[PDB]
């Protein structure tokens, strides 16, 4: 396929509304960019323009979400031998963040980078998770494209039909 | 080791390194000298 | 005293000779197909004894 | 590897032997032109840089076929090695072999008579063969002073 | 007129640098900090400032350039007269480069031109 | 006029060489010189390679308005994916393993 | 509890036009520009070389290796760093001019990898001294990992904003002290062959 | 054949400005290095002022010839003093200087108490016939060649001998 | 005050203005060319592809280091001076831009064709090596004094042959001007090209212009693997970005003084041979003759433009005393006999 | 027109150039300030030529033939200034004051 294809990607295009528009409307977004990143920011500043603030969280160090983000988790610090084995308990990541935000912020935005690792039931608690955390949005990479495409991450995890675009 | 006659080296000689190709050095020279040849000629012919 | 412009001139000639070959050698490497691997467009697939992350 | 299986007696297959040579020869290899990269650098060219590196590239693919990774390999074990060589890499390395000749050919006609490398390169660091035994030179530096002394011919 | 275009390209030369920095000081921040100002020694913390006070021998070139200079400058009127008149530019003329190329000839024999 | 300029062409004539000019200049010879930049970009030899960046030293005014409204990505691997989440009908007719310079011809790329 | 806690500060700013596009386009900029310092320190730093070479090119990102630190946007640290580099790895770091980005390369860089059990010497990562942004494990990484580095490092690169700014530059506070210690002059200064062949001293 | 008269008068007061300035700069500084970068400065502005009044060839030569001279000077005056010196800085006032100040200054008034009474436009009308160009000669620089080749013959090979001379002298002295 | 020439003189000024704000982006432009060119020059002659993700092609790639060097922090050395630190590069990017003045584009498509002509350029081009050892001086750090006193010494060695050759050129062509230089060319056509009639005068040239452009194997004074950056060492921000700019601008009047003197110029004929195309090209004049006169300049341009990108990437770097020896004792007494045998080939045409 | 100021500009350096060769205390200096009164001559050279001699040039020759001295007494100093600083390694001219 051409023509179109072939025609500017330029990152001046007015879609900036609709990206708005949509991350209000579905909380929970899957976002596909350009393999050599960084056209991404263009859609990520804007939303830390209204106040929201970003957490950044690596899917693939994630280790099952629902307690990692929403729970109080267990994690053993790595001893190299000169230690014994310890097991220390770190808080809830995204509640943490969200009660320890200033009051003026609009909310809180979990940038869920390489989320193609993850498997269907963990894109399933993630979608859902701005359901049960009223003030969180979550942006999830979940792959690579030519231009910068949205959709609902409910669709992709499989709670809604994935309507042809 | 430097008053001693001993620590010379003898081991006899090197293996060769490749010989040179010099049929391209006379193909450059003649044609700089038909350059600079013509360029008189030029000159000369140009000028009149 | 001659002999010695003449040798000047053979060792002059030898070295536009050697700047030309090295010219010529670098050269002859815009026919070539360039080697880049285009990541992260393109990707090497690696060896079945890669080690990489543990499972 | 040969340390403590010389102190414990341990006997090396000729196979395993024979893989040993091969591998030390070739990072012999690559080992020559990533000195001949920096060195050409230093000097002032840094298009052979990218010359070499275009064939150790092969010689990396060559070692993490055979050992897993293209450097930190850990192949060499105690009495022997980690594993045999996997099926089709003979014929990959008489390649890679077959290639790098010619390789190595282009290098000397791009580098070895350039005026400016010469010039740069045919009087400086003059070592004589007293100074480099007394200094405790070894490889290379030795054996440019007049001196034939290789450890491989020596120590069989 | 042939030179006012001349002051005119001048000016507009030289206020390119001034428009420039102005905007390099209305656009990238400032973040000065006592390690960030100190002078770059590859790593290691700078010894007794700079200054290197060369050899006399090396830099003997120098006083040559300077006549040289002189002679080539006096070469281009010559030049530009060389048509309008005759052989006697030519005669007139073959006395300052043959003088040049003496004074070459010395340089070159005393060793001024030698490092 | 003035004395001085002599014989000097209608301002309308001018106007219509320099516009048309500027037209096959800044809007119609970018996208050719581009295009053939960006096809073929692998198949030059020393003499084509020489040619393209000649004619992209000389039209580079030309092409400064064109590369950003211009991307050049590659695609991807089967004619089918319309979309990033789409799927592939039978993931076996794609060509997967594409060599490079030591042992692949220009169909590889 | 090691807690953390927000500052206070005022509204941002919002912009229609000009800011906005201003700083996107000063983001963009510095994504496709970002020269390393060309710091080497150890093996790591021979996958750097392999990332300057022709198989994977360092030229399609930009990202040319500026050699002084007063040209450098980033330096991507290849390499243990010892106790007798780490003060030379920090003013490097520091005489780099803002903007300016770290990626720890390799697992002797982001914790101390090998020599975190037994050297005597090895700094265990080098966030104990730079602020680092991207974070590459492994021995030496895959090229292609440390494009993916890069890559995310233009991940957040592209979402900054001009708040950002006054985020990086440092507070400078001092404190001054007499400390009746005993100066003395540098050990290594330089005399080295020099007038050798009279220092036997039988 | 000028510039329009408020530009070529702007130009004068601008470029004199400039050359004191950088006057005043050589003979305040401490450094030869700032001193001679100060000369530097004087000799573009005097440059300046050749292209001003109609010497395109002699502002080239100015340029040319005094621009190798400066950079000959930084680099002997680098070779030829102490260290860097960035805090000599204004070098001190004593009464030498302060008497020498006003002889100079009672000069400067001398010059300038004839040079403003003099009525230089009144001279202009008097040489007419010194200003009727040949009409062939319309390149500047060609007339000042023909009359640097025919007018001046014995200057033009004593100063061949004047510069042969002082690159002997220069090089004989300054060996080591 | 005169309200009928005072508007006249405003919108006359308005008119030499345009052409000068045309001609220095199309300066800028240039100079992003030649960063883009050197770079796919590289990859493409070391297998490489080059920039490819800032913009198309990588044609966005100088344009992003420029903006990025025009947000990069200013920084200044608070050990050295400030002023000379300021005042270095500006220097040098002026009287590198001051060349463009004379350059022709077509018979008429010059900013001024000042009869001082060549003299003037090598004139305002000397002035730049005082902006690097003030660069030098300014910075204090021992890399940027080594860089500023081997600028120096490459300029010192190598203004002469350049100033000798230009002489023989005007000589032959008994003009200064460029114009009248290229017309004397376009006289006997191809053939009247002056790179025939002076070969050795030709070389002479390439390597002093080289050598003046500070491009390998003449770049010493900015040697990254003697010295770190060299001159450029302790400069942060846009000052690097002009000393990067003045270098490409001064390689880019070089191959265009090289085009000028020794090539035709815009001028492409062969008078003593029937060939239809090139006589065809000659016939058309007007906006269009214009057009391919500058389609030709710029060719000719681009050929001496890739010869000195590629003779970076090739050969090895000399030494400062091979460099000076090369300047003292090659160049200027081969460069003097050339001049005495276009004094004496000149003699006929009196 | 006030060309003129030219004149007085001259005179100016003249006498700065006059006052920095007096209280030289660097011989480099006192050279660059010998080079600053030659420019003043210069000027009034060059501006007189341009006044009076449109068509002979004989000031723009003089011009050209002081600058090619001032160059020769610039080459010829500092090779004295390279004898002086290889015997004494010392600048000050006021320090030296032996034959008095
Ligand atoms: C475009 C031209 C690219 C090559 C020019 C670079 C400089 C150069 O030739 O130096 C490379 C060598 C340096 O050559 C050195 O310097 C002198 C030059 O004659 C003497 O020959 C020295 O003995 C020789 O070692 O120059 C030459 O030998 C002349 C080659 C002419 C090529 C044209
Ligand atoms: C010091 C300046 C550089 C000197 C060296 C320049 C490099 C020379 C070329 C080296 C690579 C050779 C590539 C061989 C291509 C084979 C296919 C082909 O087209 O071959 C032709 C070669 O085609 C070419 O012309 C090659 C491109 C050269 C121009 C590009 C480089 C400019 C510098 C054969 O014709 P010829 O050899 O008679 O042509 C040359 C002759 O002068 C034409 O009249
Ligand atoms: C182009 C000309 C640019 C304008 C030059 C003058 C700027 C205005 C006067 C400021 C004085 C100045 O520049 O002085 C410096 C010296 O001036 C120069 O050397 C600049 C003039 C050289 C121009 C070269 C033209 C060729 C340093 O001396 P300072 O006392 O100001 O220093 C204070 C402190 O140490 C920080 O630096
Ligand atoms: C950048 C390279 C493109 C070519 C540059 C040509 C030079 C230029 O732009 O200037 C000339 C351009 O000449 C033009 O007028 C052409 C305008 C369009 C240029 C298109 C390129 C000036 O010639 P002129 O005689 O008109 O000069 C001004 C005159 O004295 C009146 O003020
Ligand atoms: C309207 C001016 C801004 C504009 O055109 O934006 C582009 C240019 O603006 C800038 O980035 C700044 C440079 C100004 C021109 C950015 O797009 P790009 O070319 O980087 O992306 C296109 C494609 O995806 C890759 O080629
Ligand atoms: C790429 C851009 C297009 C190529 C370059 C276009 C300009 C080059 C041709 C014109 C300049 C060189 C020849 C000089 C003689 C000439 O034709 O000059 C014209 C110069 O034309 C221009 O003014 C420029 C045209 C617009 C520039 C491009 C758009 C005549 O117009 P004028 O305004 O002097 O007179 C018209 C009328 O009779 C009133 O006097
Ligand atoms: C038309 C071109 C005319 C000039 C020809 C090219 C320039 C001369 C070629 C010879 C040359 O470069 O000289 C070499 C070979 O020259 C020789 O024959 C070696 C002996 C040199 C004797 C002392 C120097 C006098 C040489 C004069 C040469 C001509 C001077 C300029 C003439 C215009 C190198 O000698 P060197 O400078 O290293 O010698 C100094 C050394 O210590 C040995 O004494
Ligand atoms: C367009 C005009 C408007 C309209 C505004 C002007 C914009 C402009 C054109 C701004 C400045 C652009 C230059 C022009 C910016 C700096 C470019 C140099 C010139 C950038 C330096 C980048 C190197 C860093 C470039 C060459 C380079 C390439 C390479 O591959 C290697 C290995 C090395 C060591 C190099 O130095
Ligand atoms: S990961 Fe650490 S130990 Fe391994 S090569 Fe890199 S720096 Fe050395």
């Amino acid at each position: 396929i051409g023509i179109r294809d072939f025609i500017g990607g330029d990152l001046v295009k007015f879609d900036l509304g609709t990206w708005l528009s949509d991350v209000e409307e579905h909380k929970a977004i899957a976002m596909y960019s350009p393999h050599e990143g960084g056209y991404e920011g263009r859609y990520l500043n804007r939303l830390r323009y209204q106040g929201y603030h970003f957490l950044d969280v690596s899917a693939r160090g994630l280790g099952d979400p629902e307690t990692t983000l929403t729970k109080v988790h267990p994690v053993c610090p790595p001893h190299v031998g000169k230690q014994p084995i310890a097991r220390w308990w770190f808080p809830p990541e995204v509640d943490y963040r969200l009660e320890a935000l200033p009051s003026d912020a609009k909310g809180l935005v979990v940038w869920v980078i390489e989320a193609k690792v993850l498997s269907k039931a963990e894109l399933q608690f993630l979608a859902m998770l701005p359901s049960l955390r009223p003030k969180v949005r979550v942006i999830a990479e979940c792959g690579n494209w030519r231009k910068v495409m949205w959709k609902p991450l409910k669709e992709i995890a499989g709670l809604v039909p994935l309507q042809e675009a | 080791f430097e008053a001693d006659i001993t620590q010379t080296p003898r081991w006899g000689t090197p293996p060769p390194q490749e010989p040179e190709d010099v049929g391209p050095t006379t193909a450059v020279g003649y044609f700089l000298l038909a350059w600079f040849v013509f360029s008189f000629i030029l000159s000369i012919a140009l000028n009149r | 005293m001659v002999t010695g412009f003449i040798n000047y001139g053979q060792q002059t000639i030898r070295a536009a000779r050697y700047i030309g070959q090295s010219f010529m050698i670098t050269l002859s490497h815009a026919n070539r197909l360039p080697v880049t691997i285009q990541y992260p467009y393109e990707k090497l697939i690696t060896s079945e004894r890669f080690r990489g992350r543990i499972h | 590897v040969n340390g403590p299986e010389q102190l414990g007696n341990i006997q090396v297959p000729k196979r395993a032997s024979y893989i040993r040579v091969i591998m030390l020869e070739l990072s012999r290899i690559a080992s020559h032109l990533l000195w001949l990269g920096p060195f050409m650098a230093d000097i002032g060219a840094q298009t052979p840089f990218f010359y070499i590196l275009r064939e150790r590239e092969l010689i990396y693919d060559l070692f993490e076929a055979a050992t897993g990774m293209r450097m930190m390999h850990n192949y060499f074990r105690i009495g022997g090695v980690a594993a045999d060589l996997p099926y089709g890499w003979i014929d990959k390395c008489l390649d890679f072999c077959d290639y790098f000749l010619i390789g190595l050919t282009e290098y000397q006609k791009l580098i070895t008579r350039n005026p400016i490398f010469l010039e740069r390169v045919e009087n400086v660091g003059i070592i004589g063969g007293e100074e480099a035994i007394n200094w405790g030179l070894s490889g290379p530096m030795l054996r440019a002073s007049g001196i034939q002394w290789d450890l491989r011919k020596v120590d069989h | 007129y042939e030179y006012d275009i001349f002051w005119a390209f001048l000016i507009i030369s030289s206020v390119i640098p001034i428009l420039a920095f102005l905007f390099s000081g209305i656009l990238a921040p400032i973040s000065k900090g006592p390690e960030k100002l100190s002078s770059y020694e590859s790593g290691i913390e700078p010894m007794g400032d700079a200054w290197l006070q060369f050899r006399i021998r090396y830099y003997m070139f120098a006083l040559v350039f300077v006549v040289f200079d002189v002679e080539t400058v006096f070469l281009y009127p010559w030049a530009m007269s060389f048509d309008i008149l005759g052989v006697s530019v030519f005669i007139e003329a073959l006395i300052f480069v043959l003088i040049l190329i003496v004074g070459l000839v010395y340089a070159w024999r005393k060793g001024a031109l030698e490092w | 006029a003035v004395t001085g300029v002599n014989n000097q062409e209608d301002l309308i004539w001018v106007l219509l060489k320099a516009g048309v000019v500027g037209f096959c200049y800044f809007l119609i010879m970018p996208p050719i010189i581009m295009n053939w930049l960006r096809i073929r970009w692998y198949r030059r030899n020393l003499l084509e390679m020489y040619f393209q960046f000649m004619f992209v030293f000389i039209f580079f005014p030309g092409i400064l308005v064109w590369a950003p409204f211009l991307n050049f990505r590659k695609f991807p691997r089967d004619p089918t994916m319309k979309y990033p989440w789409s799927k592939p009908e039978n993931p076996s007719e794609v060509k997967g393993g594409f060599l490079k310079y030591p042992w692949a011809t220009i169909e590889d790329y | 509890m090691n807690s953390i806690e927000f500052p206070l500060l005022d509204q941002i700013a919002q912009n229609s036009v000009i800011s906005t596009t201003s700083n996107d386009l000063s983001n963009w900029s510095r994504l496709s520009s970002l020269w390393p310092l060309l710091y080497g320190t150890s093996c790591c730093f021979i996958e750097f070389a392999s990332l300057i070479g022709s198989r994977f090119d360092f030229d399609r990102y930009g990202l040319v290796p500026r050699a002084s630190p007063r040209q450098a946007d980033l330096i991507l640290t290849a390499g243990t760093v010892t106790m007798k580099m780490a003060p030379s790895l920090l003013r490097l770091y520091e005489q780099m001019p803002e903007p300016k980005y770290v990626i720890a390369m390799g697992a002797c860089t982001i914790t101390g990898g090998m020599f975190s059990t037994d050297s005597y010497s090895t700094v265990r990562g080098v966030d104990k001294l730079i602020p680092v942004d991207v974070y590459l494990p492994g021995c030496p990484p895959k090229p292609e990992a440390v494009i993916d580095a890069i890559t995310k490092l233009r991940k957040k690169i592209s979402r900054e904003i001009y708040e950002d700014r006054i985020k990086s530059q440092p507070k400078n506070r001092c404190f001054t002290i007499n400390h009746k210690f005993r100066v003395g002059r540098s050990i290594h200064t330089g005399n080295y062959d020099q007038a050798l062949l009279y220092k036997y001293k039988s | 054949m000028d510039l329009p008269g408020p530009i070529h008068d702007f130009l004068l007061v601008f470029l004199g400005s400039g050359l004191i300035l950088g006057a005043l700069g050589v003979v305040l500084f401490t450094n030869p290095i700032f001193s001679a970068f100060s000369l530097g400065l004087v000799l573009v502005c005097i440059s300046l002022f050749y292209i001003l009044a109609n010497s395109h060839f002699v502002a080239s030569a100015q340029l040319l010839i005094y621009v190798g001279a400066i950079n000959v000077l930084i680099i002997f005056s680098v070779m030829f003093m102490s260290g860097p010196e960035y805090d000599k800085k204004f070098q001190l006032w004593t009464v030498g200087d302060g008497v020498t100040s006003l002889v100079c200054i009672s000069l400067f008034v001398s010059l300038i108490s004839t040079i403003l009474n003099t009525s230089w436009y009144g001279i202009i009308w008097t040489t007419k016939s010194n200003q009727i160009l040949e009409q062939d000669l319309i390149n500047a620089s060609q007339q000042i060649g023909i009359h640097l080749s025919t007018d001046f013959f014995l200057p033009f090979e004593l100063i061949s001998i004047i510069l042969l001379v002082s690159l002997i002298g220069a090089i004989a002295v300054a060996r080591q | 005050f005169s309200r009928l020439e005072f508007l006249k003189e405003v919108y006359e000024t308005i008119w030499m203005l345009f052409p000068i704000l045309i001609l220095v982006l199309g300066i800028t432009i240039g100079v992003l060319v030649i960063v883009w060119l050197e770079r796919e020059i590289s990859a493409s002659i070391q297998q490489r592809i080059g920039p490819e993700y800032a913009g198309p092609l990588g044609i966005l790639q100088a344009l992003a280091d420029g903006t990025k060097l025009l947000f990069k922090e200013n920084l200044l050395p608070s050990r050295g001076d400030t002023y000379l630190f300021s005042i270095g590069p500006s220097i040098a990017v002026i009287s590198i831009l001051l060349g463009y003045l004379i350059i022709p584009f077509g018979s008429r498509l010059v900013l001024a064709d000042l009869s001082i002509g060549v003299f003037l350029w090598i004139a305002v081009s000397s002035i730049a090596p005082i902006g690097l050892l003030m660069s030098g001086y300014g910075s204090n750090n021992k890399y940027s004094f080594l860089g500023g006193l081997r600028a120096a010494a490459q300029s010192i060695s190598y203004e002469i042959p350049l100033t000798l050759c230009v002489l023989s050129i005007s000589l032959l062509s008994n003009s200064s001007s460029t114009v009248d230089i290229v017309e004397a060319q376009s006289k006997y056509g191809f053939w009247g090209w002056n790179l025939w009639r002076q070969p050795i005068g030709f070389i002479v040239f390439i390597i002093s212009s080289l050598a003046e452009c500070e491009r390998l194997p003449f770049d010493l004074p900015e040697a990254e693997e003697e010295l770190v950056a060299g001159y450029q060492t302790e400069y942060s921000g846009i000052k690097f970005g002009l000393f990067y700019v003045a270098s490409y601008l001064n390689l880019l009047i070089s191959s265009l003084f090289v085009t000028v003197l020794y090539l035709g110029g815009w001028n492409l004929s062969i008078p003593y041979i029937f060939i239809s195309e090139f006589f065809e090209i000659n016939k058309i004049d007007g906006v269009f003759g214009t057009t391919i006169g500058i389609f030709i300049t710029l060719a000719k341009t681009f050929l001496f433009l890739f010869i000195p990108i590629t003779t970076r990437w090739t050969l090895p770097r000399l030494r400062m005393d091979q460099l000076l020896n090369l300047g003292w004792k090659f160049l200027l007494p081969i460069s003097l006999g050339n001049l005495l045998l276009t004094t004496s080939s000149q003699l006929f045409s009196l | 027109m006030i060309l003129e100021h030219v004149l007085v500009l001259s005179a100016f350096l003249f006498s700065i150039g006059i006052y920095g060769l007096v209280t030289s205390r660097n011989l480099v200096r006192a050279l660059m300030c010998l080079e600053l009164i030659l420019n003043a001559v210069n000027l009034n050279f060059v501006t007189f030529s341009d006044f009076f001699d449109s068509r002979q040039l004989k000031g723009n020759i003089f011009s050209i033939f002081v600058i090619a001295i001032a160059a020769a007494e610039a080459a010829i100093g500092p090779a004295i200034v390279s004898s002086i600083y290889r015997n004494r390694k010392s600048i000050r001219i006021n320090q030296s004051n032996l034959l008095n």
